[PDB]
RNA sequence: GAUUGUUCACCCACUAAUAGGGAACGUGAGCUGGGUUUAGACCGUCGUGAGACAGGUUAGUUUUACCCUACUGAUGAUGUG
RNA sequence: CCUCACGAUCCUUCUGACCUUUUGGGUUUUAAGCAGGAGGUGUCAGAAAAGUUACCACAGGGAUAACUGGCUUGUGGCGGC
RNA sequence: CAUGAAUGGAUGAACGAGAUUCCCACUGUCCCUACCUACUAUCCAGCGAAACCACAGCCAAGGGAACGGGCUUGGCGGAAUCAGCGGGGAAAGAAGACCCUGUUGAGCUUGACUCUAGUCUGGCACGGUGAAGAGACAUGUUUUUUCACUGACCCGGUGAGG
RNA sequence: ACAAAGCAUCGCGAAGGCCCGCGGCGGGUGUUGACGCGAUGUGAUUUCUGCCCAGUGCUCUGAAUGUCAAAGUGAAGAAAU
RNA sequence: CUGGAGCGUCGGGCCCAUACCCGGCCGUCGCCGGCAGUCGAGAGUGGACGGGAGCGGCGGGGGCGGCGCGCGCGCGCGCCCGCCCCCGGAGCCCCGCGGACGCUACGCCGCGACGAGUAGGAGGGCCGCUGCGGUGAGCCUUGAAGCCUAGGGCGCGGGCCCGGGUGGAGCCGCCGCAGGUGCAGAUCUUGGUGGUAGUAGCAAAUAUUCAAACGAGAACUUUGAAGGCCGAAGUGGAGAAGGG
RNA sequence: CCCGGCUCGCUGGCGUGAGCCGGGCGUGGAAUGGAGUGCCUAGUGGGCCACUUUUGGUAAGCAGAACUGGCGCUGCGGGAUG
RNA sequence: GCGAAAGACUAAUCGAACCAUCUAGUAGCUGGUUCCCUCCGAAGUUUCCCUCAGGAUAGCUGGCGCUCUCGCACACGCAGU
RNA sequence: UACCCACCCGACCCGUCUUGAAACACGGACCAAGGAGUCUAACACGUGCGCGAGUCGGGGGCUCGCACGAAAGCCGCCGUGGCGCAAUGAAGGUGAAGGCCGGCGCGCUCGCCGGCCGAGGUGGGAUCCCGAGGCCUCUCCAGUCCGCCGAGGGCGCACCACCGGCCCGUCUCGCCCGCCGCGCCGGGGAGGUGGAGCACGAGCGCACGUGUUAGGACCCGAAAGAUGGUGAACUAUGCCUGGG
RNA sequence: CGCGACCUCAGAUCAGACGUGGCGACCCGCUGAAUUUAAGCAUAUUAGUCAGCGGAGGAGAAGAAACUAACCAGGAUUCCCUCAGUAACGGCGAGUGAACAGGGAAGAGCCCAGCGCCGAAUCCCCGCCCCGCGGCGGGGCGCGGGACAUGUGGCGUACGGAAGACCCGCUCCCCGGCGCCGCUCGUGGGGGGCCCAAGUCCUUCUGAUCGAGGCCCAGCCCGUGGACGGUGUGAGGCCGGUAGCGGCCCCCGGCGCGCCGGGCCCGGGUCUUCCCGGAGUCGGGUUGCUUGGGAAUGCAGCCCAAAGCGGGUGGUAAACUCCAUCUAAGGCUAAAUACCGGCACGAGACCGAUAGUCAACAAGUACCGUAAGGGAAAGUUGAAAAGAACUUUGAAGAGAGAGUUCAAGAGGGCGUGAAACCGUUAAGAGGUAAACGGGUGGGGUCCGCGCAGUCCGCCCGGAGGAUUCAACCCGGCGGCGGGUCCGGCCGUGUCGGCGGCCCGGCGGAUCUUUCCCGCGCGGGGGACCGUCCCCCGACCGGCGACCGGCCGCCGCCGGGCGCAUUUCCA
């Protein structure tokens, strides 16, 4: 019964809340449970970067979010084929694989193969035994560290560059934007009837010859 | 808390500030927003007027991503940039006019709102106002459209 | 007294008269239960029917007093050494 | 000549604009909008709705009846001028 | 008002703890009552419960929730009790069974609204073989009527015995 | 009151009547076959059983030019149609 | 009750409410309240400081008067000239040099004014219950909680505080925080207890009596004797199911 | 109130009319009392009685309005009681 | 379910058992609703209601407030006049 | 003040529903103990505190065997987002800005170009500032200081009333166009109207009060409905087997 | 009228396996209401929830796109935040009501069938030995069986793979044993056992102390231990414990070297040839349930039923038509993730025995119903039974003495021990039932007193009696206040130093890649502004921020002052 000003309310309380109420007095025993995991993982895994496997730079996508940039799944196929790392190997030397993403652009492409380019530079590849041979890194490059990565690998922060302060050239300002995007708006509406009657209009000049 | 309500204050109090005529009975109305066609007519129709009904147009399954656009006034500008790079111009002599990405400090769109300083500027945006066109125009510098 | 569940009536009879009324329409822990007015039944009518009917008819459990009171009796009581 | 002589939501139809949407683009159908008109709620601010229960039940009710009682006295009875 | 034919009409011998009515005999049914007995009650020894109770409990009238015990004015009142008694405590028992209302039900009914199980019919599916032959359209297609067949399918019998 | 015996209708020749079950090639009548089974009506005996098929039912080798889905076949279209 | 205690019209006099007056006291609202250290009562300024001078003055209305006058300016002293001096002292009703006892600055104080109440609100509760963080060199085997008190008191009162006894282990005060928070009621729940009341009642089958035993104790047990009943379709003698 | 002046696309032979700027001018019957305005919002939404007015009814402690006054809601002296 | 038929009976239960759960079922309807004091302090009135035992909104109430005036010799406003 | 007693006046039994209760309405023998507005979500206003065109809070991370700890601290997290920072339109989308001056286009209350000022005005508007004139001050004059009074004049927040303005929708009307392109392209005006709009901001976070719902929902309080199970030990029938 | 292969199908108490019930919070299939809600009501909702039913495990399901998207794109699952209580659904009403993007926890990927390649390269079960045997396994050897040609092994699986040619570089994993070496985080992995400080010191309370003073620093000791419980009261010290990379002994866990037995010739990169997708499935029509899915989101039955530059999808039917994006019909999987059942623990603003679970105890017990099922009440002596020996009365129950006890007015249903209620003792009352309000009066029990309550406090005068002073200086000590801001130190506002600026940092999308390092970007350095420090100089608030001297005053201590003073007493 309501009475002289409120909001309407359709609160959802008709079914059984109580019954299916999850309190959550976990909350702090729970970032505890976690705690350990994180900690031990580290331990378990000595030298390896604690935070987890290298992970590609990558754009985020619908259209509001365009300027962000992300840890993506995996680094692509296409690009490791270029890095010059199988991916089979990729897999074991902590490079993440996702093998399911279509590149499109030379732009994304290039940037993230830098990232393997750099991450094969700054890697110690601990050898398979002691007295091993080729491609691990030597017992100098090797005494030196001991030392995970605490916090994500080579990590990813969404950095623009300035641009200088200039002339305006007397073209920048006669430039009419608000017009030209009316405009855009129009073709792209009727760029399709517009088609049609150029259609319709080559048809009469056949139609009128007959 | 407890103690400092008015049901400690109604202890002896009979009917516990809730009217013995009348009692407080358990659901006279009826049950939630019920009755507003019917006979709770008089709120909804003079307190909340135009719940009853449809009108327009489904869009249906939508998604706010497709057509996320906020929004900027002209007002401040001189703001999204750090005050410092006004200072510096305004002043200057050789009609620097910094450049100001919305973009980069997170609007799809920037409108004519306020006055604008006197002051040349390159405002790279996406989607302008006219009057935030003739603004900075009218002030001297440009309107730099991004994708 | 005859009839009648009846209040109400009418008649026979006697006498002196066979006046009229009230008391929760006096009076169910006084009775009876004849009539109303449960549940079972029957005919009349109405209803398509379940069923309805101040339209008839027959069968249908009628509690408890010891408690204060009133009353009827019965002991008694303070007073008069 | 004035005062009555008509009606929401949702639903349906007809009309109107070189109208908007029909959605990864485009063209045609089709559908949805928008804005006006009609279908209609006679319980008229707008429920899509027959009975019976003496086999009955529960919430209630002296706000609703059937006795008793008050007032009233039409009628009744009784009595005057 | 308002009977009546298998919603059976009309009769009727026997029978009915079935309903009436009248008569003989009989009868404490009554005039109108009376007495006698047994068990009680009663009194004692022993054992000993309940129902109910705001406080309680003598009345008239006034008023008064329009019939009060209270209160006003009156009437008046001597401790504690026993057997009785049913006038009163609208006594108790038992949130009235009568009646109204509720957007509270149940049981039943049908011409209520909305549906259902079921059954009838049509379609489609397992769902074939062969044979005749006909019309309609067209200048092969479709519709297919009818009659067989037995491999599915169905029912019959036995210890599957010709 | 019911039943009752007696009278009366009615469906049924088993790929059936009536009937059960949620389901099967499920089950009862049925260890049956019309003198039986199922469904009703009235209510011994005697005498009788009047007229009405205008309603609603039931039913009938009955026309079904009344309508009537699905599917089925006809057409336009570019397709939903 | 009767030239009335009747009824008309009239006197005086008196009687009485929570009504009015005055006072007393306890509430609340307001006072642009005063009161966080100051002069001043229809307040009608105060002060430098100069030049000049002095008994001047400001020689204005039966106004009855209000804004100007008769406690002084100047004066007493130092001697016409100086002064007209310092509260760590004028001696103080004004004191501005520093301020209550009073000033928990949500304290206290004076005015006035006002304080019928169901439902409801609101406020105020050193009103009350239980829990915790603080805090009370809290209290306690020299006796806590509860309990009990015709032991002194206080608040308007929620309650509170004090007197004794008994009890035997723990308890409270303030500042905060926290509640499952205060009962007379719901034919409320549970347990207990009255009145009724020493009340109803121990009534179906005709039936008992005597003697002895045993026994603390006998109408009631047992034995004997006597009277009785069931009365073989039994209260007789055996079984089932049940019972165990 | 009273002067001066401007504006207009309305209105008209002109003016009206309206709107503005600028100046000029004070207690305008009695009596009373400080005024204004914004949120939340409970109970309530069966009422009853009196004077007077009044409709039904014959009349009611009957039914229904007006107006005012009460009680509810609130005692007290009186109205013996209420 | 069962009924020689009476709504009979189904273990003190029948107009159709008992047991547990859904289950705090719902209730415009009965009943109750627990410490003090201070201040203000009603309505039973409005329109819509499947509305007449209830709601919706009109009122009236409190609280919370705020804008100011000036009783600080130096007020405008308001009003059951 | 309390106990008993005594007197004089007063005086009906509470609770409740109720126009009206001592009710010849209902609950209520008495006593102990238990006992009914609770929690959460969502709003809303009121208020408290932090920061403020921001502000947060998680959820995550980094810092513990916790004694205290399932605390506290800290994080380009800190904003990935909510809320706010702008609305309006059904939708494509548009989007809060005006004044003035000069110049240029015929100022055609139409178009464009350079400068100046920037949220238009009126009336109320707490009100701050200025203030003519008093009003003293031992004499006549002179005069700086100091306050009180102060007619009259100026700025004027907050707020209220009004008049103006700008964004979007829709209408009407009517002008000129730009020209990456062609205008069934886009674009610009005037007037009116609809808008929960802008017109130099007030939210955010966190408390608490109230209220309103959703929630069992202040407690107690049905006749029903559903889902699953157990029963023929009574009785009703059928059958099987016994007896009279 | 035979024998023999196979195919189908039987029988075996055959040899060897295994399945079935329970538990059931969480987990998965399905099924499935009605109360309830809508002020009715059936639509809707409750709600795919309860019951029913089926099924699993230490977690369950899912999972490597027939996805997302419309970006400049992402990239298995689940989970938390978020979207967001939003897109839509609905007698568009009650309600209902998701998703896409981002951030974060965690994060791992993979396997089949077919096409083909490869003497089935395979697999199963016997017998003899060699090792191994408390999760039955390797090694060998056997014309010892059998499946499998209707098809068993390797590579391979779409992210390409196979096969070829030449381009490059070069060889360690697996498993059965059998040893051994480092006990391998709470701060020596798990478990068990066993173990590790300090007072019963004085005195005094008390029945008993654990209490109160004291005791070489709050006393003595200990204190990586002062949690807690026990212990005839409150105890860090008495005792268990507690703390404490404290000790030691078993066992168990896990990881490191050796030996051995077995297994394995497993790479990388280039050019060509060819080779490819899982049918009564997709899809469609229909109906039925579902959600939110819609002119059909999901799931169903039936009907129809595909293709191969195809198919699905790309969320209002449809044709055409353009673009994107996956690849079904086969399959597995840790991790986060859930947990009212179990075992085992830890805690609390909790309840505290009519509360708290039905249950503190013989609790799911007693008892009830035939049965499904229903289902209670009930804690406390004291510290110790020291629980009344013995005399005596009494048939006996009960008493009186006595005894025990700190206490029996703690006596075996015993702490305390209320009210109703009843028990008797004392006082007073008593014909209008009691009970109540106002006002007094009498009496009592108690309570204050007074064996004068004359209540106190100043000051003063008088008369007695008694100590050292007060007033004064001087020595010392300590305050206070004042200023000269005198001297110094301190900080506010200003100025100067451009002096910290690089020996002062941090912030800024400020600027230079003239710089340096690493790969136009990142890091670093260098320039700039805003900020915050030194030097000194000047003004001013000169400030509770002092500190030094000088002053003025006060107080205390010690000297002086012996008495017309200054105290005490009556
Ligand atoms: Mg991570
Ligand atoms: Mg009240
Ligand atoms: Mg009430
Ligand atoms: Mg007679
Ligand atoms: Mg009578
Ligand atoms: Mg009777
Ligand atoms: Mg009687
Ligand atoms: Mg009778
Ligand atoms: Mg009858
Ligand atoms: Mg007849
Ligand atoms: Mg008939
Ligand atoms: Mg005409
Ligand atoms: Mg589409
Ligand atoms: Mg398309
Ligand atoms: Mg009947
Ligand atoms: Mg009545
Ligand atoms: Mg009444
Ligand atoms: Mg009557
Ligand atoms: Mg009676
Ligand atoms: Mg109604
Ligand atoms: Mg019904
Ligand atoms: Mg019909
Ligand atoms: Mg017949
Ligand atoms: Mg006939
Ligand atoms: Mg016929
Ligand atoms: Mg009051
Ligand atoms: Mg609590
Ligand atoms: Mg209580
Ligand atoms: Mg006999
Ligand atoms: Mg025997
Ligand atoms: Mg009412
Ligand atoms: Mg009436
Ligand atoms: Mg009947
Ligand atoms: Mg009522
Ligand atoms: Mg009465
Ligand atoms: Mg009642
Ligand atoms: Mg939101
Ligand atoms: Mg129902
Ligand atoms: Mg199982
Ligand atoms: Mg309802
Ligand atoms: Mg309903
Ligand atoms: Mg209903
Ligand atoms: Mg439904
Ligand atoms: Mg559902
Ligand atoms: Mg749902
Ligand atoms: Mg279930
Ligand atoms: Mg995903
Ligand atoms: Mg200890
Ligand atoms: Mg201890
Ligand atoms: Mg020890
Ligand atoms: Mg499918
Ligand atoms: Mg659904
Ligand atoms: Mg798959
Ligand atoms: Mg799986
Ligand atoms: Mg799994
Ligand atoms: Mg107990
Ligand atoms: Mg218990
Ligand atoms: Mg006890
Ligand atoms: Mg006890
Ligand atoms: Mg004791
Ligand atoms: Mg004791
Ligand atoms: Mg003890
Ligand atoms: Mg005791
Ligand atoms: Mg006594
Ligand atoms: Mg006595």
């Amino acid at each position: 019964a309501p009475s002289r000003n409120g909001m309407i309310l359709k609160p959802h309380f008709h079914k059984d809340w109580q019954r299916r109420v999850a309190t959550w007095f976990n909350q702090p025993a729970r970032k505890i449970r976690r705690r350990k995991a994180r900690q031990a993982k580290a331990r378990r895994i000595a030298p390896r970067p604690a935070s987890g496997p290298l992970r590609p730079v990558v754009r985020c996508p619908t259209v509001r979010y365009h300027t962000k940039v992300r840890a993506g799944r995996g680094f692509s196929l296409e690009e490791l084929r270029v890095a010059g790392i199988h991916k089979k190997v990729a897999r074991t030397i902590g490079i993440s694989v996702d093998p399911r993403r279509r590149n499109k652009c030379t732009e994304s492409l290039q940037a993230n193969v830098q990232r393997l380019k750099e991450y094969r530079s700054k890697l110690i590849l601990f050898p398979r035994k002691p007295s091993a041979p080729k491609k691990g890194d030597s017992s100098a490059e090797e005494l030196k560290l001991a030392t995970q990565l605490t916090g994500p690998v080579m990590p990813i922060r969404n950095v623009y560059k300035r641009e200088k302060a200039r002339v305006i050239t007397d073209e920048e300002k006669n430039f009419k934007a608000f017009a030209s995007l009316r405009m855009a708006r129009a073709n792209a509406r009727l760029f399709g009837i517009r088609a049609k009657r150029a259609k319709e209009a080559a048809e009469q000049d056949v139609e009128k010859k007959k | 808390p407890s103690r400092l309500r008015k049901t400690r204050k109604l202890r002896g109090h009979v009917s516990h500030g809730h009217g013995r005529i009348g009692k407080h009975r358990k659901h006279p109305g009826g049950r939630g927003n019920a009755g507003g066609m019917h006979h709770h007519r008089i709120n909804f129709d003079k307190y909340h007027p135009g719940y009853f009904g449809k009108v327009g147009m489904r869009h249906y399954h939508l998604k706010r991503n497709q057509s996320f656009c906020p929004t900027v006034n002209l007002d401040k500008l001189w703001t999204l940039v750090s005050e410092q790079t006004r200072i510096n111009a305004a002043k200057n002599k050789t009609g620097a006019a910094p450049i100001i990405d919305v973009v980069r400090s997170g609007y799809y769109k920037v409108l004519g709102k306020g006055k604008l300083p006197k002051q040349p500027v390159i405002v790279k945006a996406k989607f302008f106002s006219r009057r935030a066109e003739e603004k900075i125009k009218g002030v001297g510098g440009a309107c730099v459209l991004v994708a």
